[PDB]
C-alpha cells in the first residue's frame, strides 16, 4: 500500500533514530523529546488550571517537564525487562543501555526546549514608551 | 486554614510521598521481575 | 490541650520500628 | 466521555471556570450552527420559491398551536455538542463489534477454522486460554448490548 | 527435511500472515503437491491461487497448518493427501511433523509407542488426600 | 504444558484423533477392543486444550481426559 | 520462558505472556501449592503470617487513635456530644476550589476537615478517655505491639525457634488456653480496667497510670471481696439522675445487675458490662479446665468424637479428630463461619443495647456500624462455605471419615439440595406474588384489599421478655407469671427499656416486617443453597464425576456434554456472591427505612409503604436520595458534594464489571490480536518491542473481576446513599 511504502515514506520511516542510518545511541531519541515538550505545551497554553491567571506560561512548562519524566520511566524500565545489558547485534535502540540512553532527548532535550519555549512566552522583551509628567524641565 | 493540627508541614510531605512512592515502586516491581527472560 | 507539635514528631521516629520490623519479617516471609 | 467526567470533578471540586460548559471552557458547535443558519435563509437565496424553511428547529419563527409550542430553533451549544460525540461515539462501539463479527466469522489468528464451526455457536473450548465468544452470533449478541446503550 | 521445495501460491498479501515474533521465535511451513491450478482460501484470511505441483507456504504456528491440510482433502476432488507440515526454527533447523510416520494420525499404523495410557477407569483415580504436599496430580500418578 | 490420557475404557474408534486440529492424538495398536487400538498422545507439546477430543469421544463418560496446565506460548495459541 | 516470577510456582513462572504476572499474584498466598512445600513449612509460613496481621490490625487501631488524637475535636466533643459533630481526620487534597472549601470547613474545626461516622468518639468517651493525651499513649503503645507481634513472627520463623508439627497439630492445649487465658483471663482484664477507670471516670474522679495503685475503685477494698456478702458492691446503684462524668447523681455501686438503658446516654450501664465481663470471664477460665495436658486429669477430642455414635447414624463423629486435626480448610471455613454469625450478632445487638454513651442520638454512626459489620459477616459466611469445598477437594478423606456423620451427608446429597430448592421455590414464589399483588392492588384506588399477613410468631415472642403493646399476657407480659417474682434484680430495669417508645429495643412490627422477613429468608435459603452444592458437588457429579481430579478453581471442561461452563467449586462460590450482595442490599434497605421512621417518629411511613415495592422504589430511594445527588449543583457545593461524587462512582465501577461478566474471552482475544499487528507493523513503534507477549484475561480472572467491580459498585454506592441521606435529615 502507497501509505505503508511510497517514495517519501520509504526515506522518512527509515530516518528517526531506530530506523535513521548511522545514529548513535546517545542521540537515540533526539526527535523522540524534542517533539515532546514542544507540543505538550500546547494544551497547557489555553487551556490549563492556570489559564487564567498570570502563570499563564508555568504550569504547562512544569506539567511537561513532569509528564517527560513518566515518559522516560515508561521507556527505560522497560527497555531494561526486554533486553539485559550490553548491546545488540543489529539496532542500538533494541539495546539494553541503550534504551536506558533512548531518555537522552527526553532528559536533557525537553529540560532544555521545554524551557526555553516557555522562557521566550513568560518575556516579552524590553522595548516600550512611557510617557511623562514631571513639569520640572 | 488548612491545618489547625500540630505539624502542618508533615501531611504536605506525607500526600506526594504516597503519590510517588508506593505504586511506583510497586509497578517497577513486577517490570523488574519480568526483565530476568531467558534467551534459552 | 491539643497535641504538641515535637511529639509528632516523635511519632514518625516511633513508628520507624514497625516499619523496619515489618520489612524484616516480609523479607523473611518471600523464602 | 471523559468530558463529562472532567465536568462532574470540577463542579464537583467547587471549580466553575474549568468546565465544559457555555458560561466557561465553551464547546460551540460551528458546523451545525452554520448549516442551521444556511437553513434559515433558504426561501430567500437558494430557494426562491420556497415560501418558508423546511423545518423551524435550524431557526426562524416559533409556531405553536393552543397555549403549546409546536416546533422552535434548537439553539445548539456546549451540551448539545458533548452528547453528539457521544452519539457518535456509540455508534463507532456498536459498527466495530458488528464488523468484527463479519470480518472473523471465517477464520482469525485464534481460530483459523471457524468456518467449519458454523455461524452459531457458543466457542471451541476453553483452551487457548480461552475461545469463549468467537462466533457472529456471539458478536451479534454482544452488538444488541452496544445498539440498546446508544 | 534436507530441503523445502516449492512454489510460493499466488496472493497479493494480506495482513493476517506472520510477524516479527513469528520470524524470530519460531514459524511453520506447509509443502504439498498440486494436480492443478486452483483457488483455495487462506488460514490467514482471502483465497489465493496454488500453483501447478510442489507447493510451499509459510505459516506462523502449527493449527493454521492443519487447518488448511483439512481443508485440501476435502474439497477438492484431486484430493491433496502429500502435504507435509514443518516447524522451522530460527537457526534453519527444519523438522518433520505433520505427518508423522508419514501415514495420518486417524487410522492406526505399526512402530508407534503408547503415550499417555493409562491402565485403569477415570473413577478410578486416587484421592487428593493421598498425594497432597508432593507435586503429582491425580491424574499424573 | 497439558495433559493427555487415555484410559482402558477406550473403544478406539479414531474419533478425537479425527477431531483433534493439532496433530496431537494418534492411534496405536492395542489388544482391549474389538478394533484392537487405544488412543496416544505422543505430541502434547502442540495440545492446545480446545476439549475437541473429549466432545467426540463415544464411551460412557470420557476415556480420554485432558487436563490443563502451565500455558505456554503453544498452548496458548499465540499466532502473533 | 521461566524468568523468576513467581519463585513459589515454577508453572507459573514457565508462562511466557501476560497471565505470568496475574496468577503470580492470586496464587501469593496458597502456600498449599507451592513448589514442594511440606506440611511443617506451610503452618509455620502461616504461622508468621498470623503474627504480621495482628500487628496490621494494631497499627490500624493505632493511626485510628492518632488521626482522633492529632486532629479531631475529642475535647469539644465531650463538652456537647449531642450537639459538636465528630472530626475523623483532616483534608490535604490540593484539588479543591471554592464550595468544597466553605463547605468542608465544619464541624468546629478552623479547615476543611472530614465528619467522622465510625462511631469512636462514643466509644472513647465510654472507656473514660477524656484527654488527647490518653489517646496519645495509648497510640503509641499500638506502636510497640505492633512491633513486638512482627518481631514474634520474624523469631519463629527462625528454625531454632521454629514451632514442631505436632505442636501445630495440638487441640487439646489450645483450647485450653485459648478459653482460660484468651477468653477468661482477657475478658477479666477488661472488667477490672471498667472498674478501675471507666466507673471513677464517670463520677469525674480521674484514674491514670499515675493513681490508680492508691485509690480503690469502692470506698471498701479487698476484703469485702474476701467477705461471702457481696452486696455491699450492689452498694448504692448510680441514680436515674446520674450524669455521666461528674459524681452528681452518682454512688459506690461497680458490680451492679439492674439492667435497663441509662435514661440520659440511652445506654446500657456500665457497672453491668463490668459484671457480665467478671462472670463470663470466670465461665471461660472454667471452660480452659477441661482438655487433658500433662497432668493427666481432663478430656480427650479424639476420645468424645470417637464416642458419640448413633442407631442411625452409623459412625457417628469417629476418626473426626484426625480430620480436622489435619485439614487447614476445615479449621477455617468452621472458623469463618462462626465468626460471620457472632459479627451479624454483634450487628443485631449494637443497634438495640447500645454500651456506649451518647451513642443511640447520633444516627448517621449508628446507621453506619450496623450495615459494615453486616457486610462483613456477609463476607465471612461465604469464605467458611468456600472453604468447606476446598475442604472436601484437597482433605476430604473418604476412608478415613467412612460411614461418619460427614460421608452420609455426601451419600444424600441430591436430597438436601432438592429441597433446598423446593423450600427456596416455595419462598420466593409466594412472596413475589403477595409483592405484586401489593402493588396491583393499590395502583387502582383500592389499597382496602392488601393481603397484610401479622406477624403473630414473633411479636409473641416479644410478648414473652415484657414487650406489652401486643397484649399477649405471656411470661414476663404476665404479671402472675412465675418468671417475675423471682426478685430479679435486672427485671426492673429491663420492663422499663422495653416498652419505651423511644428506644430500638425490639421495635413494633407488622406486615412489612412480615414481607422483608420472607424476603430475608429466600435469601439465605437460596445463598445457602448454591453455596451448599458448590460444597458438595466439589468432587464428582453426573456432568463430571471427575471434579476432585480437576481441583477447586479451574474454569471449566469444555462445550462438549450438552456445556460445561462455571463448573467448578469456584464458580459457585462466584453465583453465590452476588445473592449475599442482594440479601445484604435487602436487609440494609429494611433497617435504614425502619430506623428512618423510628428516628423522624415516623413508623408509620414505614409499617405502611413497606408491604408494596413502589413503596421502597420511591418513599425510600427516591425520597432520600434528594440531598445525595445535591451534593454539588450548578448553584453550589456542599460537604455532601463528595459523597454526591462517590455515589456516580460507584455506579460507574458497578456497571464496569458487567463488561467482564457479559462479553468473554475469545473477542478480547481476538481484539488484543489485532493491536499486536497494528504496533507491530507501526513505524517508529515495532523497535517498542515487549518481553511480555500480551493475552486477554481469562475465564476466570474474568468472572473474578467483573464480581469485584460489581462488589465495589454495590458497597460504595450503598455506603454514600447511606451516609449523606443519613448525614442530612438528622446529622
Ligand atoms: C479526554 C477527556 C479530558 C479532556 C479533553 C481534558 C482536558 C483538560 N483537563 Mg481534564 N480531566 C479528565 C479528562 C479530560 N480533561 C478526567 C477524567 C479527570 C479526572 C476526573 C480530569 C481532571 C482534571 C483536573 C483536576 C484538571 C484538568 C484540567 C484540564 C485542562 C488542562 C489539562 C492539560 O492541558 O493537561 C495536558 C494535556 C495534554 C498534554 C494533552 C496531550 C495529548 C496529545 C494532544 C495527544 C484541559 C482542557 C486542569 C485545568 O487546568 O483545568 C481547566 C485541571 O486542573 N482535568
Ligand atoms: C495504619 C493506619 C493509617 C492510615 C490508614 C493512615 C492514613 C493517613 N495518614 Mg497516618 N499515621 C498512622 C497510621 C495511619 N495513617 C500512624 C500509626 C501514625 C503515627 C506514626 C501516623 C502518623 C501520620 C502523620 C504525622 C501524618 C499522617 C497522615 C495520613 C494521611 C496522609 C497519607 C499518609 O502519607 O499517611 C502517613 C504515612 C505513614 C504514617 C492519611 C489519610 C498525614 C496527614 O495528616 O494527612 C492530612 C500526616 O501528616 N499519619
Ligand atoms: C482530579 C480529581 C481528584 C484527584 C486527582 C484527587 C486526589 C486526591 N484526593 Mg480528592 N476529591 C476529589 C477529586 C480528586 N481528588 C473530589 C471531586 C472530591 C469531592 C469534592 C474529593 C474529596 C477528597 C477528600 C475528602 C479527600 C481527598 C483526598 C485526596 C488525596 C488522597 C491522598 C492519599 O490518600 O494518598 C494517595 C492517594 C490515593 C491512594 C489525593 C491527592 C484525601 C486527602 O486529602 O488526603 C488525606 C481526602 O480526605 N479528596
Ligand atoms: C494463655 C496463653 C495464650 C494466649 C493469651 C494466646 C493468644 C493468642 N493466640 Mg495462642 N497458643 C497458646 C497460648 C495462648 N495463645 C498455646 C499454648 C499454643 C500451643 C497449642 C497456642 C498456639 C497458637 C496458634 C497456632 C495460633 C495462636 C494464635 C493466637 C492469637 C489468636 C488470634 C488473635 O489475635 O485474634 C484475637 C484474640 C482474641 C479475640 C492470640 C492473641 C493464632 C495467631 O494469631 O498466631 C499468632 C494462631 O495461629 N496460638
Ligand atoms: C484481672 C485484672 C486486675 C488487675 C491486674 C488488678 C490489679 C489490682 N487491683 Mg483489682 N480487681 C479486679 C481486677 C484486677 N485488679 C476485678 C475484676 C475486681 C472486681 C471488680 C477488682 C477489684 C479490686 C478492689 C476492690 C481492689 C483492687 C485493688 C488492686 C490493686 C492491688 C491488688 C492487690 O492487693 O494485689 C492482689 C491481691 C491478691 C490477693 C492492683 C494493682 C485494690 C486497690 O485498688 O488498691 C488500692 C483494691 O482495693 N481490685
Ligand atoms: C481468615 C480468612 C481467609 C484466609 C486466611 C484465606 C486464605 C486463602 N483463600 Mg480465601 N476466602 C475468605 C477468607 C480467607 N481466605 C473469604 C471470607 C472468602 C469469601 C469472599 C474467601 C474465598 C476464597 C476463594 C473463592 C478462594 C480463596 C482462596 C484462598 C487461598 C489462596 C488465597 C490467595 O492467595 O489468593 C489471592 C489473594 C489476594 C488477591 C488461601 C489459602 C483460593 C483457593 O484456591 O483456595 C485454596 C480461592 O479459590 N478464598
Ligand atoms: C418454608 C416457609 C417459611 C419460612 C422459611 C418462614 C420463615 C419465617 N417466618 Mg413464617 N410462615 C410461613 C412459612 C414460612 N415462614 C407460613 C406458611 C405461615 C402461615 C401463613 C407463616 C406465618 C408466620 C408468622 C405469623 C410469623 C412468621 C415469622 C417467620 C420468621 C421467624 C421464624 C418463625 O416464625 O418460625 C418458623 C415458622 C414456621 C415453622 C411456619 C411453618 C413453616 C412450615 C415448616 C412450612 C410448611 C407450611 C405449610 C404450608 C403449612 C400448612 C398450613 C395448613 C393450614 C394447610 C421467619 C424468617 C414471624 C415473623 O414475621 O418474623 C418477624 C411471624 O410472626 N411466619
Ligand atoms: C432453621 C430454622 C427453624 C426451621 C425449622 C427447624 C428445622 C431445620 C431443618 C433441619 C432438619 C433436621 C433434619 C434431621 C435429620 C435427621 O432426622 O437425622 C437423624 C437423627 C438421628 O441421629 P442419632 O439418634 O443417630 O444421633 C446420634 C448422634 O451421635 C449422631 O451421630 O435425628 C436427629 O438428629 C434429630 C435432631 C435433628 C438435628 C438436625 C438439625 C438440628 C437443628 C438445630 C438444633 C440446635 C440444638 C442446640 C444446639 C446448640
Ligand atoms: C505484680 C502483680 C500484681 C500487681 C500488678 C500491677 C501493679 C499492675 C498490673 C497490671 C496488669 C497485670 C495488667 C495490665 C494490663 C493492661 C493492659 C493489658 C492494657 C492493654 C491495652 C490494650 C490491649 C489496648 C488497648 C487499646 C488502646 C491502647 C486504645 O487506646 C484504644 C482501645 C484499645 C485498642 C483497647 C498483683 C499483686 C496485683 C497481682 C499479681 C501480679
Ligand atoms: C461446607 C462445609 C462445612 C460447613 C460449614 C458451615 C456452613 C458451618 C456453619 C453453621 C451455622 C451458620 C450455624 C448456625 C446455627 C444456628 C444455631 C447454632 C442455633 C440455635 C439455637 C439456640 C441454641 C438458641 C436457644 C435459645 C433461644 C431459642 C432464644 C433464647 C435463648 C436460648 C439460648 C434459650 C465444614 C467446613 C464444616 C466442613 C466441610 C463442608
Ligand atoms: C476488556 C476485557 C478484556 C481485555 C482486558 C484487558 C486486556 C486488561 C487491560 C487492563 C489494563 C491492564 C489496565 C487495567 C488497570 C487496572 C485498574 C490495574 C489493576 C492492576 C493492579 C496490579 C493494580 C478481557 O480479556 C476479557 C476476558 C474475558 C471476559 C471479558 C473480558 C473483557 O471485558
Ligand atoms: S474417541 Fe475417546 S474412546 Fe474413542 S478412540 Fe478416541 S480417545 Fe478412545
Ligand atoms: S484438547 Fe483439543 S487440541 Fe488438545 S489433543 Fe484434545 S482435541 Fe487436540
Ligand atoms: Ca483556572
Ligand atoms: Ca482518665
Amino acid at each position: 500500500t502507497p501509505i505503508s511504502d511510497s517514495a517519501f515514506t520509504r526515506t522518512f520511516i527509515g530516518n528517526l533514530p531506530a530506523y535513521r542510518k548511522g545514529l548513535s545511541p546517545i542521540l537515540r531519541g533526539l526527535e523522540v523529546g524534542m517533539a515532546h515538550g514542544y507540543f505538550l505545551i500546547g494544551p497547557w497554553t489555553l487551556l490549563g488550571p492556570l489559564r487564567d491567571s498570570e502563570y499563564q506560561y508555568i504550569g504547562g512548562l512544569i506539567g511537561a517537564l513532569a509528564l517527560i519524566l513518566v515518559a522516560t520511566a515508561a521507556l527505560s524500565s522497560y527497555g531494561l525487562v526486554t533486553f539485559q545489558g550490553e548491546q545488540g547485534s543489529g539496532d542500538t535502540l533494541q539495546t539494553a543501555d541503550g534504551w536506558s540512553q533512548f531518555a537522552a532527548g527526553f532528559f536533557v532535550g525537553g529540560m532544555g526546549g521545554a524551557f526555553v519555549a516557555y522562557f521566550l512566552l513568560e518575556n516579552l522583551s524590553v522595548v516600550d514608551g512611557i510617557f511623562r509628567g514631571l513639569f520640572n524641565h | 486554614m488548612d491545618g489547625s493540627y500540630a505539624a502542618s508541614y508533615l501531611p504536605w510531605i506525607l500526600i506526594p510521598m504516597v503519590g510517588w512512592l508506593f505504586p511506583a515502586v510497586t509497578m517497577g516491581l513486577l517490570f523488574i521481575h519480568i526483565e530476568s527472560e531467558g534467551e534459552g | 490541650m491539643a497535641l504538641s507539635d515535637t511529639q509528632i514528631l516523635a511519632a514518625l521516629v516511633v513508628a520507624l520500628l514497625p516499619a523496619f520490623l515489618a520489612f524484616r519479617l516480609s523479607t523473611e516471609l518471600y523464602k | 466521555f471523559g468530558l463529562y467526567i472532567h465536568n462532574d470533578t470540577m463542579r464537583a471540586l467547587g471549580r466553575p471556570q474549568d468546565m465544559f460548559s457555555d458560561t466557561a471552557i465553551q464547546l460551540q458547535p460551528i458546523f451545525a450552527q452554520w448549516v442551521q443558519h444556511l437553513h434559515t435563509l433558504a426561501p430567500g437565496a437558494t430557494a426562491p420559491n420556497a415560501l418558508a424553511t423546511a423545518s423551524y428547529a435550524f431557526g426562524g419563527e416559533t409556531i405553536a398551536v393552543a397555549g403549546k409550542v409546536a416546533m422552535m430553533p434548537i439553539t445548539l451549544g456546549t451540551a448539545d455538542f458533548m452528547v453528539h460525540h457521544i452519539h457518535a461515539f456509540t455508534i463507532h462501539v456498536t459498527a466495530l463489534i458488528l464488523l468484527k463479527g463479519v470480518l472473523y466469522a471465517r477464520s482469525s489468528r485464534l481460530v483459523p477454522d471457524k468456518a467449519n464451526l458454523g455461524f452459531r455457536f457458543p466457542c471451541d473450548g476453553p483452551g487457548r486460554g480461552g475461545t469463549c465468544q468467537v462466533s457472529g452470533w456471539d458478536h451479534v449478541f454482544l452488538g444488541l448490548f452496544w445498539m440498546y446503550n446508544s | 527435511m534436507t530441503e523445502l521445495s516449492g512454489q510460493p501460491p499466488k496472493f497479493g498479501g494480506s495482513t493476517g500472515g506472520l510477524l516479527s515474533k513469528a520470524n524470530r521465535e519460531e514459524k511453520y511451513a506447509i509443502t504439498w503437491t498440486s494436480a492443478s491450478e486452483q483457488v483455495f482460501e487462506m488460514p490467514t484470511g482471502g483465497a489465493a491461487i496454488m500453483n501447478e505441483g510442489e507447493n510451499l507456504l509459510y505459516l506462523a504456528r502449527k493449527e493454521q497448518c492443519l487447518a488448511l491440510g483439512t481443508q485440501l482433502r476435502t474439497k477438492f476432488k484431486p484430493k491433496i493427501q502429500d502435504y507435509k507440515i514443518y516447524r522451522v526454527y530460527p537457526s534453519g533447523e527444519v523438522q518433520y511433523l505433520h505427518p508423522a510416520d508419514g501415514v495420518f494420525p486417524e487410522k492406526v499404523n505399526e512402530g508407534r509407542e503408547a503415550q499417555g495410557t493409562k491402565t485403569r477407569r477415570i473413577g478410578q483415580n486416587p484421592e487428593p488426600v493421598t498425594i497432597k504436599f508432593s507435586g503429582k496430580a491425580p491424574y499424573e500418578v | 504444558s497439558h495433559s493427555v490420557k487415555i484410559y482402558d475404557t477406550c473403544i478406539g474408534c479414531t474419533q478425537c484423533v479425527r477431531a483433534c486440529p493439532l496433530d496431537v492424538l494418534e492411534m496405536v495398536p492395542w489388544d482391549g477392543c474389538k478394533a484392537a487400538q487405544i488412543a496416544s498422545s505422543p505430541r502434547t507439546e502442540d495440545c492446545v486444550g480446545c476439549k475437541r477430543c473429549e466432545t467426540a469421544c463415544p464411551t460412557d463418560f470420557l476415556s480420554i481426559r485432558v487436563y490443563l496446565g502451565a500455558e505456554t506460548t503453544r498452548s496458548m495459541g499465540l499466532a502473533y | 520462558m521461566a524468568t523468576k516470577f513467581p519463585k513459589f510456582s515454577q508453572d507459573l513462572a514457565q508462562d511466557p505472556t501476560t497471565r505470568r504476572i496475574w496468577y503470580g499474584i492470586a496464587t501469593a498466598h496458597d502456600f498449599e501449592t507451592h513448589d514442594g512445600m511440606t506440611e511443617e513449612n506451610l503452618y509455620q509460613k502461616i504461622f508468621a503470617s498470623h503474627f504480621g496481621h495482628i500487628a496490621i490490625i494494631f497499627l490500624w487501631t493505632s493511626g485510628t487513635l492518632f488521626h482522633v488524637a492529632w486532629q479531631g475535636n475529642f475535647e469539644q466533643w465531650i463538652k456537647d456530644p449531642l450537639n459538636i459533630r465528630p472530626i475523623a481526620h483532616a483534608i490535604w487534597d490540593p484539588h479543591f476550589g471554592e464550595g468544597a472549601v466553605n463547605a468542608f470547613t465544619q464541624a468546629g474545626a478552623s479547615n476543611p476537615v472530614n465528619i467522622a461516622y465510625s462511631g469512636v468518639y462514643h466509644w472513647f468517651y465510654t472507656i473514660g478517655m477524656t484527654t488527647n493525651q490518653e489517646l496519645y499513649s495509648g497510640a503509641v503503645f499500638l506502636l510497640v505491639l505492633a512491633s513486638l507481634f512482627l518481631f514474634a513472627g520474624w523469631l519463629h520463623l527462625q528454625p531454632k525457634f521454629r514451632p514442631s508439627l505436632a505442636w501445630f497439630k495440638n487441640a487439646e492445649s489450645r483450647l485450653n488456653h485459648h478459653l482460660a487465658g484468651l477468653f477468661g483471663v482477657s475478658s477479666l482484664a477488661w472488667a477490672g480496667h471498667l472498674v478501675h477507670v471507666a466507673i471513677p471516670e464517670a463520677r469525674g474522679q480521674h484514674v491514670g497510670w499515675d493513681n490508680f495503685l492508691s485509690t480503690p475503685p469502692h470506698p471498701a477494698g479487698l476484703m469485702p471481696f474476701f467477705t461471702g456478702n457481696w452486696g455491699v458492691y450492689a452498694a448504692d446503684p448510680d441514680t436515674a439522675g446520674h450524669i455521666f462524668g461528674t459524681s452528681e447523681g452518682a454512688g459506690t455501686a461497680i458490680l451492679t445487675f439492674l439492667g435497663g438503658f441509662h435514661p440520659q446516654t440511652e445506654s446500657l450501664w456500665l457497672t453491668d458490662i463490668a459484671h457480665h465481663h467478671l462472670a463470663i470471664a470466670v465461665i471461660f477460665i472454667i471452660a480452659g479446665h477441661m482438655y487433658r495436658t500433662n497432668w493427666g486429669i481432663g478430656h480427650s477430642i479424639k476420645e468424645i468424637l470417637n464416642a458419640h455414635k448413633g442407631p442411625l447414624t452409623g459412625a457417628g463423629h469417629t476418626n473426626l479428630y484426625d480430620t480436622i486435626n489435619n485439614s487447614l480448610h476445615f479449621q477455617l471455613g468452621l472458623a469463618l463461619a462462626s465468626l460471620g454469625v457472632i459479627t451479624s450478632l454483634v450487628a443485631q445487638h449494637m443497634y438495640s443495647l447500645p454500651s456506649y454513651a451518647f451513642i443511640a442520638q447520633d444516627h448517621t454512626t449508628q446507621a453506619a456500624l450496623y450495615t459494615h459489620h453486616q457486610y462483613i459477616a456477609g463476607f465471612l459466611m461465604v469464605g467458611a462455605f468456600a472453604h468447606g469445598a476446598i475442604f472436601f477437594v484437597r482433605d476430604y478423606d473418604p476412608v478415613a471419615n467412612k460411614d461418619n456423620v460427614l460421608a452420609r451427608m455426601l451419600e444424600h446429597k441430591e436430597a438436601l439440595i432438592s429441597h433446598l430448592s423446593w423450600v427456596s421455590l416455595f419462598l420466593g414464589f409466594h412472596t413475589l406474588g403477595l409483592y405484586v399483588h401489593n402493588d396491583v392492588v393499590v395502583a387502582f384506588g383500592t389499597p382496602e384489599k392488601q393481603i397484610l399477613i401479622e406477624p403473630v410468631f414473633a411479636q409473641w415472642i416479644q410478648a414473652t421478655s415484657g414487650k406489652a403493646l401486643y397484649g399477649f399476657d405471656v411470661l414476663l407480659s404476665n404479671p402472675d407469671s412465675i418468671a417475675s417474682t423471682t426478685g430479679a434484680a435486672w427485671l426492673p430495669g429491663w420492663l422499663d427499656a422495653i416498652n419505651s417508645g423511644t428506644n430500638s429495643l425490639f421495635l413494633t412490627i407488622g406486615p412489612g416486617d412480615f414481607l422483608v422477613h420472607h424476603a430475608i429468608a429466600l435469601g439465605l435459603h437460596t445463598t445457602a443453597l448454591i453455596l451448599i452444592k458448590g460444597a458438595l458437588d466439589a468432587r464428582g457429579s453426573k456432568l463430571m464425576p471427575d471434579k476432585k481430579d480437576f481441583g477447586y478453581s479451574f474454569p471449566c471442561d469444555g462445550p462438549g456434554r450438552g456445556g460445561t461452563c462455571d463448573i467448578s467449586a469456584w464458580d459457585a462460590f462466584y453465583l453465590a456472591m452476588f445473592w449475599m450482595l442482594n440479601t445484604l442490599g435487602w436487609l440494609t434497605f429494611y433497617w435504614h427505612w425502619k430506623h428512618l421512621g423510628v428516628w423522624s417518629g415516623n413508623v408509620a411511613q414505614f409499617n405502611e409503604n413497606s408491604t408494596y415495592l413502589m413503596g421502597w422504589f420511591r418513599d425510600y430511594l427516591w425520597a432520600n436520595s434528594a440531598q445525595l445527588i445535591n451534593g454539588y449543583n450548578p448553584y453550589g457545593v456542599n460537604n455532601l458534594s463528595v459523597w454526591a461524587w462517590m455515589f456516580l462512582f460507584g455506579h460507574l465501577v458497578w456497571a464496569t464489571g458487567f463488561m467482564f461478566l457479559i462479553s468473554w474471552r475469545g473477542y478480547w482475544q481476538e481484539l488484543i490480536e489485532t493491536i499486536v499487528w497494528a504496533h507491530e507493523r507501526t513505524p517508529l513503534a515495532n523497535l517498542v518491542r515487549w518481553k511480555d507477549k500480551p493475552v486477554a484475561l481469562s475465564i476466570v480472572q474474568a468472572r473474578l473481576v467483573g464480581l469485584a467491580h460489581f462488589t465495589v459498585g454495590y458497597v460504595l454506592t450503598y455506603a454514600a446513599f447511606l451516609i449523606a441521606s443519613t448525614a442530612g435529615k438528622f446529622g
